[PDB]
């Protein structure tokens, strides 16, 4: 049970701090608990046919209350994250997910309505980015260079990524530039014993860390 | 005992390689066509080797070391004995006006640095420092307006006056990125994508 | 005064020298670096990252996500390797795309120890054993379980372990072995054998998957850049 | 002796260098400065002066 | 952390820019017209950029760094193979006699410094020190006789004897004011006034 | 009192001697035949003197000091006044692709070092370090596949564009092995065996 | 500045000089020597070895 403000998720596969750098305050504001909640996005049902799901940050949290109303009513904004994927599955389900935190994730198969979906996330394909190349024109095998983790449904079912603020500028407008990108890809397709539940849910849980906004826009 | 100091960023990247072949020519005294001043916007996205080597990473900070190899040839059997051509090689920094004529003020403007090269001597050479607004170049941009980092432009012409020889010339530009740092490794793009 | 005599090799452009060049903008305050996370010092730091091996390059499975995983069925088990993999990176078609074939395709000489991690993407209930055998260079690819067992092997009990790691040692006469030489085709093999058929309870699916990851070890190294990336 | 090898980028005129040049009149006693009031060191010292804004640029 | 050491007087002004293009020619052996020695009085009031940058201030003390880029061309199809021209570039200090012939004594006089330039070598170069009667140049003078500061003159000719080629030449002069101080800032003149 | 420091390995071996004469030519504008880029694999087994001096020993470690003497001539009575040829002299290290065309990527590739030489200046010069897989060259190998040490290749071409002159050229290559060590002396081969 | 006057015997290739030359591969880790037995320092060390004399050079 976590302690971040109003929201608490029951979490029992250890944290994978991307690039070995913890998100730290710029050396602004200090939202404290204003936005540092655990915004549990909607769950996506992993099935035997699904090919992938791609979210983008902070675009995913563009409607999440205080964070959404702080990144949109400011001008400069920086914040790390603590993306946390959980795939609730029983002992009779087999599979493996790869969670990749793709900085500057340019899924060039690009209108702003196609590359910034938001809470819905997206879906790769075999807008239809190619899963085989991760949507980046590059073989999926190399994708493991990106700070990632593997959720194998016989050793663990949760994966935590601590994403720091990675951007060419020390602080950038959160409404235009998507620093990171979370791509979940089935490495080994789901399979299960007969009559078991045929679609296991996956829940992301983003917790903005060390968020700082500068500027303001009235209203 | 091995070293490992040959897979360093500077060792991997600090290799000169031709990035363009700018064609100019000294107009004939008949003035059939005016000077063909050659203008080329500095961009690494035309050489497969350098681009591919730079797409292993997201952000980079590399200082350029341009160098120019000048060659020329008469287009007619008659020699004409044109006295050694003098080439003006102007580096138009990022944002400055782009020359549009062989007699535009931009050639004479004070801001744009220029090199004067007499055909025959050792190759010209400059070193454009890290010229960028942000704190690191970006080869992949996930944002939208409201990548394509501007390094500047190179405009080359022949200062000499018209002579009835039609002396064509081709300046080869070699770019050696030095003092290069790179962050955020990425998967390498296939060689067919360029 | 102070007379100076120019030498042979002057007025030339050797594209390997570091002679100082004149700054074009000597009155420019360059934007300082801001210490972005994730800096790479040596390209070897990219090799050490455990990328994925495309085991199955079949005409149909290729170009898709089906290439990277090998299916461990529960039917013939005809005492032949599940997968045999050559230990010559940058020359093996199924091992020359894993970020070791992408860094060793820019160099000419390599000298280090690799590291293969096999992960088993099956159910917790599935139980059995596998046999990971390493035939050193100059040997032949073992083609039966007994011969592989007589060599340098590790028994991988998938029931109580999910990933097996094997560090191929660096054995060679020279200090650096040429990357792509078609004469040397005995660089050693790593093979996987069915020690015991898989046992699963109830209706648990028979078909399962195994994934491979190939990474460099901390003592890897390369030499003599090549850069054969043409386009035409 | 002391052999010297010229490098690329020689016999050129880069209009940004500070290589010393030979004085044309090396036997001239230049008139000394007399400390006139109102010296400007940086052009920014001209920006800081509060100038006036032309709010109304109407045609008339 | 920023610098502000790019808006300094020397950084703002110490930029070379062509101030004139002096045309000369080697007379043909037919002696159709004698040598066209080119004489130009050093003045910044012909370049818009330098003049405008200097009119931000009332008084200035700047040392000049003249440099000469020499180019030439045959005017006839026949080469004639004229041996490399030798140009005499004489700096007539302020007040000295102004040459009026291509054979006047002023070329041979001891006082006027001169440079001898063989067409092809690195550009000539001198550095006229602060040459003025007063203690600072004056761009705006409120007095009357009983501005127009005299910096000197530059006279260039071809030492070589007549040859039947009509080798025309155009010396471009680049002036880089160095060690420059400026006093008494003034409003900047519009760009249409020059 | 005598010295004996003239029979030292370096004194005996460190003598420059022509190892090849690579023939190239600037194609005529008629394009009768394309550029004759000259490619030569560095090997000492074509000069009797150096080979024989090296066969006194079994294993050797010698650093090369290649040097290039460039000469050219017009093949036709008409001068054509071709502007000074520019030669690209590329050292293809051991194992790199061997150029097969005068426009192949290998000329523009980043890995292969290259020298640009303007006909007339001081001879080009490089110094290939001890480039070998083993810890010492081997002139006699007693093993079998499953000697002929690879030192690299030298490929030379004319960067200039076609000109109707047919300017043929012959680059003489002089190799001076420096920092040379030798082990395991052997009987000297007769001078008729080569 | 620092003017330099070139002397006679410049722009030449005397095949006996040791003027430094630019390395073609300045980023190469050469294979180190491994101390093979039987190194020769001076060619005289080959003369001192007692070879054999062909006393009878008869045609047969």
């Amino acid at each position: 049970q976590l302690t971040l403000g109003n929201s608490t998720i029951t979490a029992q596969a250890n944290s994978v701090v991307a690039y070995g750098r913890w998100p730290e305050y710029l050396r602004p504001t200090e939202p404290e608990v204003a936005a540092c909640r655990f915004y549990t996005l909607d769950t996506v049902s992993w099935t035997k046919e699904s090919r992938g799901w791609w979210w983008k940050l902070p675009d995913a949290l563009r409607d999440m209350g205080l964070f959404g109303q702080n990144m949109y009513y400011h001008y400069l904004g920086r914040s790390g994250y603590t993306v946390h994927v959980q795939c609730n599955a029983s002992k009779f389900h087999q599979g493996a997910l790869g969670v990749f935190a793709v900085p500057e994730m340019c899924l060039a198969g690009t209108s702003y309505q196609n590359a910034n979906p938001g809470e819905k996330g997206g879906t790769f394909t075999g807008f239809c980015p190619v899963d085989y190349l991760l949507g980046n024109g590059t073989l999926l095998g190399n994708a493991f260079v990106f700070p990632h983790q593997i959720i194998n449904l016989r050793t663990n079912n949760c994966a935590t990524l601590v994403l720091p603020y990675v951007n060419s500028l020390s602080i950038d407008s959160m409404v235009k530039h998507n620093n990171w990108g979370i791509a979940i890809l089935p490495l080994a397709p789901l399979n299960f014993a007969s009559e078991s539940s045929p679609e296991i849910p996956i829940t992301l849980t983003i917790a903005p860390m060390c968020c700082e906004f500068n500027g303001l826009r009235n209203i | 005992h091995r070293s490992r100091s040959e897979s360093s960023i500077e060792s991997f990247f600090a290799r000169g390689a031709c990035v363009t072949i700018m064609t100019v020519d000294n107009p004939a005294s008949t003035t059939n066509k005016d000077k063909l001043f050659a203008v080329w916007k500095i961009t690494y996205k035309d050489t497969v080797q350098l681009r591919r080597k730079l797409e292993f990473f997201t952000y980079s900070r590399f200082d350029m070391e341009l160098t120019f190899v000048v060659t020329a040839n008469f287009t007619e059997t008659n020699n004409g004995h044109a006295l050694n051509q003098v080439y003006q090689i102007m580096y138009v920094p990022p944002g400055a006006p782009v020359p549009e004529k062989w007699d535009d003020y931009t050639w004479q403007t004070s801001s744009n640095p220029s090199i004067f090269y007499t055909y025959g001597t050792a190759p010209a050479r400059i070193s454009v420092p890290y010229v960028g607004i942000s704190n690191a170049y970006s080869h992949f941009y996930d944002g939208f307006s409201k990548s394509l980092n501007d390094f500047g432009i190179l405009a080359v012409r022949v200062v000499n006056d018209p002579n009835p020889t039609k002396v064509t010339s081709k300046i080869r530009v070699y770019l050696k990125p030095k003092h290069i740092r790179v962050w955020c490794p990425r998967p390498p793009r296939a060689v067919a994508y360029y | 005064g102070l007379p100076v005599m120019n030498t042979p090799g002057s007025n030339q452009y050797l594209t390997a020298d570091n002679f100082q060049s004149p700054c074009a903008l000597p009155e420019f305050d360059v934007t300082p670096p801001i210490d972005i996370p994730g800096e790479v010092k040596n390209m070897m730091e990219l090799a050490e990252i455990d990328t994925m091996i495309p085991f199955d390059l079949s005409a149909t499975k290729k170009n898709t996500m089906e290439m990277y995983r090998v299916r461990l069925s529960d039917k013939p088990h005809t005492d032949d390797p599940i997968l045999c993999l050559s230990l010559s990176p940058a020359s093996d078609p199924r091992l020359s795309h894993t970020m070791l074939g992408e860094i060793l395709n820019y160099y000419t000489h390599w000298a280090g120890s690799l590291k293969f991690t096999f992960m088993f993407c099956g159910s917790m209930m599935a139980t059995g054993k596998l046999l990971v055998s390493y035939a050193p260079p100059g040997a032949d690819p073992p083609k039966k379980r007994k011969e592989a067992m007589l060599g340098t092997h590790v028994i991988w009990d998938i029931g109580l372990q999910s990933s097996c790691t094997m560090v191929v040692p660096w054995i060679s006469n020279t200090t650096y072995r040429l990357t792509i030489d078609d004469s040397f085709t005995e660089g050693g093999y790593i093979s996987v054998f069915y020690q015991t058929r898989i046992v699963v309870p109830l209706s648990t699916p028979r078909e399962m998957d195994i994934l491979g990851f190939v990474s460099a070890c901390n003592d890897f190294s390369v030499r003599l850049l090549r850069d054969t990336t043409h386009i035409e």
